[PDB]
RNA sequence: AAAAAA
């Protein structure tokens, strides 16, 4: 590789109570940033979300804004690049309802979400509600108008995102798990949403 | 790319209580398709599907031999869309989605591809989308389904590697189906047209295996403009809609 | 000879007023005069002669350009490859007109002089001198052949009349010629064999660069085609 | 404004007051400290200078 | 002829030859290149003002 | 430290040069002032496009460092405000490593500097002053300072160095140090002892360079 | 690009990591389950 | 105001219309959305409802102009070049019939300015074009652009028309508009100050360059 | 000012509980002023001949 | 859902092919599809030999829409720059629409923007074959109050009037380019050709506030029959549409017309009816 | 995305 330093190509790699921590506005490189850390049982997750925008696009005739989300692997190389694109597509399907696009014509908002540390003692399903929490904080910190606070929860691999105080749904992610958990997951994630919502609102007011 | 005058017309027409589709279809009607099978001798299985809008998808089924103890995934689905990159956002999304739809521990029996206690058949599924005027996730799904129904592999000889030089094995399995739904106002829609998805408030991707709803189940945004939140009753309605009209489409594609 | 190097001290005393020129640079802050090129300093007037294959737009310079584009406001003419374009106005032609525009296609050779040439602005040329009877050979150059040479060989050929090129070529053949200061030389004859004979001479003379070797090369070149 | 009913303004206000009281007024969850799990200690560090 | 463009030229030539003159009053309301008139605009004083 | 150099070996380029030192041979070429790309345009100053390719393989991050270090030297040399909104393409191709290219890149760096400056002269670009670069190394055992070493002298060397100085007034007075690179274990005393021998040897190559230009430029005029 | 190379070159030239410090001292695993022992 | 003072994104502020009883007559308060607010639709009791909802975290301000305007003020984006505003720009390139620049900051209203943060090495920064006829009111026909502006010089101007979605159209016709900050020799020399309206001098090297200067 | 966090992202962060999934041999988090730096060290094995 | 599973597989008119000599007579005038080489005329495309008067040409079996002066076409705005509009009429090139070729009442994006459909007339032609659009008429303008559908350009022949009124209170705009627009019959549509023998709302983006379901399903059904006639490669005329719309009334639900066996039924019905009462 | 007659 003439772009980076990959080293010797003839070598081989190595072969062998909910708690939240929220911090926003700690990056001066962008317009809005957020830090989300969650520790539960034997599984903790720490990720960082950066928001760059809204910045004008030359020649753009779009009467509304354009959101782009990309997930990255900060340290541990676990999640496939194909799967990262899938979640990104899912995340954009959420905030396109959340973000007031009519406010930013001829403009675009780029969202970078760095997945730093994730310990585990499906798989990426559990990180999804934390990514939504991070982005919604980073957007609100950046100054981007949001119609409502976006939040979600993970119950038996079934992720569902809520707005308008859980009355409606802005995203639904079902992978593996089992059946007939429709009513249960909707009630369990709604509790996680309300919990994540109040902590998100408190996070923006305090600092 | 429709004008606002068209979008405002189609929305008011679809969001109405007696929802009128632009083509007259009922919320459960499917557009007429055409499926060709077994047209590739070099491959173990093949399929081709033509849609109403002119959408086309070619799916090829090939296989090899490898240890199933060193390989957890015996089913690899690759998607190549014409005029699109291999690292494109939509391409890698569908590539990742179909792999979850067809997986050894999701919607596909792993014992079916089991020959011996040591070696087993690994199936390579290739997808070539010639034309796409909408979300091909449902179109490709019907193509992979018909491709796995008509498949021929080298026939085994011993038990628990050698193969039969002439006679072949026909893989009989129940491949999963993926039905994309459109959420417009308070009404649910099956098989969204090109122009319908551009005004739809939201959308649903629902899978189907063994006469029952199964994972993956996603909520995709069919557009980037008129995307709005939806009530939970629409998800229960949509799922039930797929549930009752699935034995009809399965029965049709069976012949 | 007195050879000069960039950064060296300037021999000329700052007491007596001396007009500037190409080759020397006036520092916008320290106000000191220093050489920026390598060559021979000529003091009559103060300038430095240095070897350069690349031409730069300058006032009152005869150049041979090629039309690379035709706009509504002016012409886009390239005096040299990869260099920035030059603006040739429609009114820069003799017997100009308002509605009616001069007839020039893309690729036509034009012999014009540079009127206004700013460092930070697009240069401009005019197909009529300001002025020398309006006819110094200015205008469209029909047919013929052009040759790329260094700027040193071009200026000495046009200005200095002691240069044994037009003198030695006139004896071998009768022809009309136009020389630009951008390293372009346009020569047209009657028979094609004569034009080819002239091209091969200048090509060899520019390479060897010898004043007394002009007659020797011209003798063997014209006898080679026969 | 004279087209729309005036007492309806009192109606949509009462339906607005009963909307807020039955929505944002109800929220209860056990208080959780914002103590750092991993990077929360060092990332939002206040800028200090040394001489 | 050698460029096969003769059919087009004779076509455009006939359309030139069939050009009909008509007074400004009895001119067609739709502007065309097949009918000529001194004034082709209903309000010719409009373009005079904006100039 | 006997070297060899030629001027104007390339035809279709505005200016070129071919530098030879020991075994490392780096040929350079310069085209400008020419039309710049939209992304390279500088409203006031002059844009510099520097390209350095190795003798074997394709240009990697190693050569990206060589381009970055070479840029630091040629930048203050050229009077950028003489050519507003313009481009200068400087390409340095290494013909032979003349050393161990995997471990040391400081020999080729000095040669890329020398060849580039000569090309700048040939192309006829506005230069504020002159320049000269020499490779220096310090052996672990002998602990002596060697100016312009060889390949075998680098393998047993403790620390490698690179010096490039700017010269004014007949190539005698030093205006400022343009580039000073050092790699390996060395103290402060060895540093000031490096410039003591370096500045002496630099001026030796400056006056050596000056006479090369005279022999090539003068016959053209 | 430059930083990645500058970090690699400086570490290499500052003599921080010897090639002997990267030598892998292997071991064996025999069945008694499986017990692993290393030479000391 | 009987309405919540502090508002997070998604918090209900006030309904569509409002009214009160005073002086024996009904006064109608008309609530209209503003910067930070968004009129959306909610459902309750099987009946639709429209109410003003804040979209940005901050304090709610209810003001009236010679109707009640509901807006939310954060603790930049809203600021955008509009016809009549004064804008500080920097010359990117000079042509013969015009002079294009890039927008850096915009003057506020009662000095204070609003700095637009963008990358100047990309082109994401707003670009603007100053016509040759918009240089000065004196002799609008013939104007030498070389003797007016210069690459790198800072120019204070006022935007006339936005035109298309690419370039803004400015002007320096009035006295308080023109080249503000500039240096000798395209920035190579020392700093220069504005004396005469058509002359800029440098009280350091004694250099004088012809520019279009504003009034101190 | 310089404040760091070493061995926080490594698998050898905790003596008792060792991460079976994490392949990081050594790590460091650094923040000098506004700029933050996160370093992770991984490894590999190659046959030398 | 309908499927089709097939396994194992995937005064005369002269037919000519590229390279074939059509005639050895240099007298004829060279037209389209033919190139001249040494007094011989060769065909450049594959199709039928068209001999009309002095003009000799070859008609291709299939080709994009060729714009002619006076053609009533329906187009979509592709891009807007300077003082012009470039409209897509489904031709080889984008038709152009000058600012002086529209109606200004008493920032061009406030009138027409990317995505907007419109009907216009080909005012003139450029040398490259591009068409110059002209919307200055009471019959032309920005399109609304309906739905768009596309049929092959070779299925709609030129006519004196391309805007027809149909039973069901809807109106069709049969463009020569194949682009068709169905809409609710307005005041202009009702009385247009009749009063002849007897303005800021024209660029509005909003449709008619009151669209009855009787018209929506009419617009819907009229669209299904047109694309059905196109499915059978039948030339669409105002009579073919009305007949198909009436012949499709035997099907209660409108959605049943989307089927292949149903479309070919309506198509064959008109072909046999016009053949029976035509002779 | 200027052009032709007088
Ligand atoms: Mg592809």
């Amino acid at each position: 590789d003439r772009r980076r330093l990959l080293g010797p190509a003839a070598a081989k790699p190595m072969a062998f109570e909910q708690e939240l921590s929220l911090h926003t506005g700690f990056i001066e490189n962008c317009n809005g940033s957020a830090l989300v850390e969650a520790r539960s049982l034997g599984h903790q997750t720490s990720l960082i979300t950066a928001v760059y925008g809204p910045r004008s696009i030359r020649g753009s005739f779009t009467s509304q804004g354009t959101i782009s989300i990309q997930l990255k692997n900060g340290l541990l190389e676990k999640y496939n690049t194909n799967e990262l694109k899938e979640v990104s597509s899912f995340l954009m399907g959420i905030f396109n309802s959340v973000v007031n696009l009519s406010r930013y014509p001829k403009s675009g908002i780029d969202i970078f979400v760095y997945l730093t540390y994730d310990k585990d003692l499906s798989q990426i399903s559990s990180l999804i509600p934390h990514c939504i929490t991070s982005i919604t904080l980073a957007l609100a910190d950046a100054g981007i108008e949001l119609v409502d606070m976006a939040g979600a929860g993970e119950a038996n691999g079934t992720v569902v995102s809520f707005i308008k105080n859980g009355e409606e749904i802005v995203g639904f992610w079902k992978d593996d798990g089992d059946d007939e958990d429709l009513l249960e997951c909707l009630d369990r994630c709604k509790e996680q949403y309300n919990r994540y919502r109040d902590l998100m609102i408190s996070c923006l007011m305090n600092q | 790319s429709l004008s606002v005058a068209e979008k405002s017309y189609l929305y008011d027409s679809l969001a109405s209580t007696p929802s009128i589709r632009p083509d007259g279809r009922l919320p459960h009607q499917f557009r007429p398709i055409e499926i060709f099978t077994d047209f590739l001798p070099s491959s173990n299985g093949s399929s081709r599907i033509i849609a109403s809008d002119g959408s086309e998808c070619i799916v090829s089924i090939k296989s090899k031999v490898v240890d199933h103890h060193v390989e957890n995934e015996l089913l690899q689905v690759d998607v190549d869309i014409a005029g699109q990159r291999d690292d494109a956002l939509v391409v890698e999304t569908i590539t990742s989605l179909l792999n979850k739809v067809l997986k050894s521990g999701s919607g596909v029996d792993s014992s079916k591809l089991q020959l011996t206690k040591k070696y087993s058949f690994k199936i390579f599924v290739d997808v070539l989308v010639i034309s796409s005027h909408s979300h091909p996730v449902s179109l490709i799904s019907f193509a992979i389904y018909s491709a796995l129904n008509s498949t021929y592999l080298p026939k085994l000889i011993s038990a628990f590697p050698t193969f039969h030089d002439y006679d072949m094995v026909k893989l009989d399995i129940n491949p999963p189906l993926v039905f994309i739904l459109a959420v417009v106002g308070n009404n649910m829609l099956l098989d969204p047209a090109a122009n319908e998805s551009e005004v739809a408030n939201n959308g649903l991707i629902i899978s189907w295996s063994n006469g029952k709803i199964t994972s993956p189940i996603r909520s995709v945004a069919l557009n980037d403009s008129n995307v709005k939140s939806f009530k939970p009753h629409l998800l229960k309605q949509g799922l039930a809609m797929v549930e009752k009209y699935a034995p009809d489409v399965v029965r049709s594609l069976e012949n | 000879s007195t050879f000069i190097f960039p950064g060296d001290s300037f021999p000329v005393d700052p007491t007596t007023p001396v007009k500037l020129g190409p080759g020397i640079y006036c520092d916008p802050n320290t106000q000191e005069i220093r050489p920026v090129n390598t060559g021979v300093l000529h003091v009559s007037t103060a300038y430095i002669d240095y070897s350069s294959k690349r031409y730069i737009p300058s006032v009152n310079d005869f150049v041979i350009g090629v039309i690379i584009g035709t706009f509504s406001d002016s012409y886009k003419v390239s005096l040299q490859n990869f260099s920035s374009s030059v603006s040739l106005s429609y009114m820069a032609f003799p017997n100009a007109s308002k509605k009616n525009r001069p007839t020039l296609q893309v690729g036509d050779l034009v012999y014009a002089r540079v009127c206004t040439a700013e460092k930070e602005l697009e240069a401009e040329i005019e197909c009529f001198d300001s002025t020398t009877g309006r006819d110094a050979g200015f205008g469209i150059l029909e047919d013929g052949m052009i040759i790329d040479v260094n700027l040193n060989f071009a200026r000495q050929l046009l200005f200095n009349n002691d240069f044994p090129l037009l003198k030695v070529l006139a004896a071998h053949t009768k022809f009309e010629v136009a020389i630009g200061l951008n390293g372009k030389i346009w020569v047209k004859c009657e028979e094609l064999s004569n034009t080819l004979a002239c091209y091969r001479t200048i090509m060899e003379c520019c390479q060897k660069n010898d004043t007394a070797a002009f007659k020797d090369i011209a003798k063997r070149q014209f006898k080679e085609i026969l | 404004l004279e087209t729309i009913s005036v007492p309806q303004i009192r109606d949509v206000m009462e339906r607005f007051s009963v909307l807020c009281n039955s929505n944002i007024s109800k929220s209860r969850a056990k208080p959780v400290t914002n103590s750092s799990i991993l990077l929360g200690k060092i990332l939002p560090r206040e800028e200090h200078d040394i001489a | 002829i050698e460029s096969n463009k003769l059919a087009g030229v004779l076509y455009e030539s006939r359309n030139v030859a069939k050009r009909r003159f008509e007074y400004s009053k009895y001119r067609p309301l739709t502007p065309s290149s097949e009918v000529y008139s001194p004034i082709e605009k209903e309000s010719p004083w409009k373009i005079l003002m904006y100039q | 430290m006997s070297v060899q150099a030629e001027i104007g070996i390339l035809d279709h380029v505005d200016g070129s040069s071919e530098f030879v030192s020991q075994d490392t041979k780096v040929i350079c070429s310069v085209t400008g002032p020419i039309e710049p790309k939209a992304r390279q345009e500088l409203p006031t100053q002059l844009a510099l496009e520097i390209i350095v390719r190795p003798a074997k393989g394709v240009a990697t991050t190693r050569e990206k460092v060589l381009e970055d270090k070479l840029r630091a030297v040629l930048t203050p040399l050229i009077t950028r405000h003489c050519y507003p909104r313009q481009l200068c393409q400087i390409t340095c191709q290494i013909l032979e490593s003349g050393e161990d290219e995997a471990e040391f890149s400081l020999r080729e760096l000095s040669c890329c500097i020398n060849a580039a400056f000569l090309a700048l002269v040939d192309a006829g670009i506005a230069l504020n002053s002159m320049c000269a670069s020499i490779p220096i190394a310090i052996i672990k055992d002998t602990s002596d300072i060697i100016v312009d070493p060889t390949a075998e002298q680098l393998k047993i060397s403790l620390s490698v160095h690179t010096l490039a100085l700017e010269f004014v007034n007949g190539g005698k007075v030093v205006k400022n140090v343009l580039l000073l690179d050092s790699n390996g274990d060395f103290n402060e005393d060895q540093l000031f002892s490096l410039l003591e021998l370096g500045e002496q040897k630099c001026q030796e190559l400056v006056t050596n360079i000056r006479r090369i230009i005279q022999d090539n430029i003068s016959p053209r005029l | 690009m430059t930083i990645s190379q500058k970090l690699h070159d400086s570490i290499l030239h500052s003599r921080i990591l010897p090639k002997k410090a990267l030598k892998v001292k292997a071991g064996v695993r025999s069945a008694n389950t499986f017990s692993v022992l290393y030479p000391d | 105001f009987q309405f919540p003072e502090i508002a997070y994104p998604g918090k209900l502020i006030c309904p569509q219309y409002g009214t009160e009883n005073k002086d024996g007559e009904d006064i109608i308060f008309n609530y209209v959305p503003g910067p930070g607010t968004k009129l959306i639709q909610y459902e309750h009791n099987g009946r639709t409802l429209e109410a003003i909802t804040a979209t940005l975290v901050g304090t709610v301000r209810c003001e009236e102009e010679k109707n009640i305007l509901v807006s939310v003020l954060p603790g930049f984006a809203n600021n955008l070049p509009k016809e009549g505003d004064i804008v500080l720009t920097r010359v990117t390139r000079l042509s013969l019939q015009r002079a294009n620049v890039e927008i850096l900051a915009v003057e506020d209203k009662p000095a204070t300015f609003s700095v637009s943060q963008a990358s100047s090495d990309l082109g994401e920064t707003f670009r603007g074009i100053i016509r040759s006829q918009d240089v000065r009111s004196t002799d609008r026909d013939r104007v030498k652009v070389i003797e007016c502006f210069k690459p790198g010089d800072i120019v204070r101007a006022q935007v006339l028309s936005l035109g298309d979605g690419t370039n803004y159209y400015l002007t320096t016709a009035r006295n308080d508009l023109g080249v503000v900050f500039a240096r000798a020799a395209n920035g190579a020399g020392g700093l220069m100050y504005a004396t005469d309206w058509q002359m800029m001098t440098s009280p350091v090297t004694g250099a004088t360059e012809k520019r279009k200067c504003a009034k101190p | 000012d310089v404040a760091i966090e070493n061995n926080t992202l490594s698998r050898y962060a905790d003596a008792g509980n060792i991460d079976t999934k994490n392949n990081i041999l050594g790590s460091n988090v650094l923040k000098s002023g506004k700029t933050i730096v996160i370093t992770s060290i991984t490894g590999g094995i190659i046959e030398e001949t | 859902i309908t499927i089709t599973k097939r396994n194992g597989a995937f005064s005369d008119s002269q037919i000519v092919t590229p390279g074939e000599l059509v005639t050895d007579d240099p007298i004829w005038m060279r037209g389209h599809g033919t190139y001249f080489l040494d007094n011989m005329t060769y065909s450049s495309v594959a199709g039928t030999v068209s001999r009309v008067n002095r003009l000799l040409s070859v008609i291709p079996l299939k080709g994009r829409y060729a714009p002619e002066t006076g053609d009533h076409v329906v187009g979509r705005i592709a891009e807007v720059g300077n003082k012009r509009w470039k409209v897509d009429i489904g031709g080889k090139q984008h038709a152009v629409l000058m600012l002086g070729s529209v109606n200004l009442p008493g920032q061009m994006r406030s009138f027409l923007k990317e995505g907007d459909l419109l009907n216009a007339e080909v005012q003139s032609l450029f040398q490259d074959g591009s068409a110059s659009l002209h919307t200055r008429s009471l019959k032309y303008g920005k399109l609304r109050n309906g739905m768009f559908c596309q049929v092959p350009s070779s299925l709609i022949v030129r006519a004196k009037n391309h805007t027809h009124n149909l039973p069901g209170n809807i109106t069709v705009v049969l463009g020569v380019n194949g682009y068709i627009w169905l809409r609710k019959t307005s005041q202009m549509d009702l009385a247009r050709d009749t009063p002849s023998a007897n303005s800021w709302q024209i660029y509005s983006d909003e449709n008619d506030p009151s669209i009855s379901n009787n018209i929506r399903q009419a617009i819907c059904r009229y669209a299904n029959v047109i694309k059905a006639l196109a499915f059978c490669e039948i030339g669409i005329t105002q009579q073919r549409i009305v007949s198909a719309y009436e012949a499709s009334m035997v099907y209660s639900n409108v959605g049943e017309l989307i089927e292949k066996n149903v479309m070919e039924s309506i198509g064959s019905d008109i072909l046999t009816a016009e053949k029976m009462r035509g002779n």
